């Protein structure tokens, strides 16, 4: 149930991109590719498996965006001496998340926004 | 002032800081039996802001990059956003050590005036604060 060059997984299709584009871009170019696709959600260890073996198929360098902009969206920042926060002095530039597949491991982390990454695509069949 | 011998004192309250390294959790635990009331430093003005900065330059000589303050993020979760980009809910998560970053620190690149986000488990320095009596 997944269109030429989409691999299917648990009623989802999914397709890894080489092309580096930063992460706006990415999910710019997967709104593109099919009706509901967007940069990937990762569930489950097993769906994260799926994906990373993707990634070992296509690409030489197998690091990939998720579908994670701003992991400290909506923090609800508290001071230990439960004083009321009013001075606020924290901004940070956006960072989006990136799967690594390793030969022995998956991880993700942080990297800005800005940086150049393959991706996955993912939508519901 | 009141403050007792190693701490300092400022607008009604008593400071010091300590060469750690501690996680977040144990330099909160350690300040709060430092004193009675005492906790992480909290900031409610620039002009504590930058006691507190200067206390942290003259008092910490630290290669590192964080003075723990203390605020944080309270949840047992990993990150704030509640959503993926498809609007389904971020639970399974995979961080490598060190990308959780839920506590905030004085951050040296901004004369340790400003806060930055990182890993409550990493060891850093700290400020503690409590109301003498």
């Amino acid at each position: 149930d997944c269109p030429s060059g989409w691999s299917s997984y648990d009623g989802h299709c999914y397709q890894v991109f080489s092309d580096l584009k930063n992460w706006d871009d990415a999910e710019s170019f997967c709104s593109g590719q099919h009706e509901g696709s967007r940069l990937a959600s990762i569930h489950s260890r097993e769906e994260e498996a799926f994906v990373g073996k993707m990634a070992s198929r296509t690409l030489k360098y197998t690091s990939m965006w998720l579908g994670l902009n701003n992991p400290w969206k909506e923090c609800k920042w508290e001071w230990s001496d439960d004083t009321r926060l009013d001075y606020k002095v924290w901004t940070r530039r956006p960072y989006c998340t990136v799967m690594v597949v390793k030969t022995d491991r998956i991880f993700w982390f942080n990297r800005g926004c800005e940086k150049s990454v393959s991706f996955v695509c993912k939508f519901k069949a | 002032a009141d403050c007792p011998p190693g701490w300092s004192s400022y607008d009604l309250y008593c400071y010091q800081g300590f060469n750690g390294p501690q996680t977040w959790d144990d330099a909160e635990r350690f300040c709060t039996e430092q004193a009675k009331g005492g906790h992480l430093v909290s900031i409610s003005d620039s002009g504590e802001a930058d006691f507190v900065g200067q206390l942290i330059t003259q008092n910490i000589s630290r290669p590192e990059y964080y003075v723990w303050t203390g605020l944080r993020d309270r949840r047992s979760e990993q990150q704030c956003n509640p959503e993926w980009n498809d609007g389904s809910s971020i639970i399974y998560t995979n961080w490598d050590s060190g990308e959780s970053e839920m506590c905030q620190a004085f951050s040296r690149w901004t004369n340790f005036r400003e806060w930055m986000n990182t890993n409550c488990q990493q060891k850093n320095p700290f400020v503690c604060k409590f109301p003498p009596a």
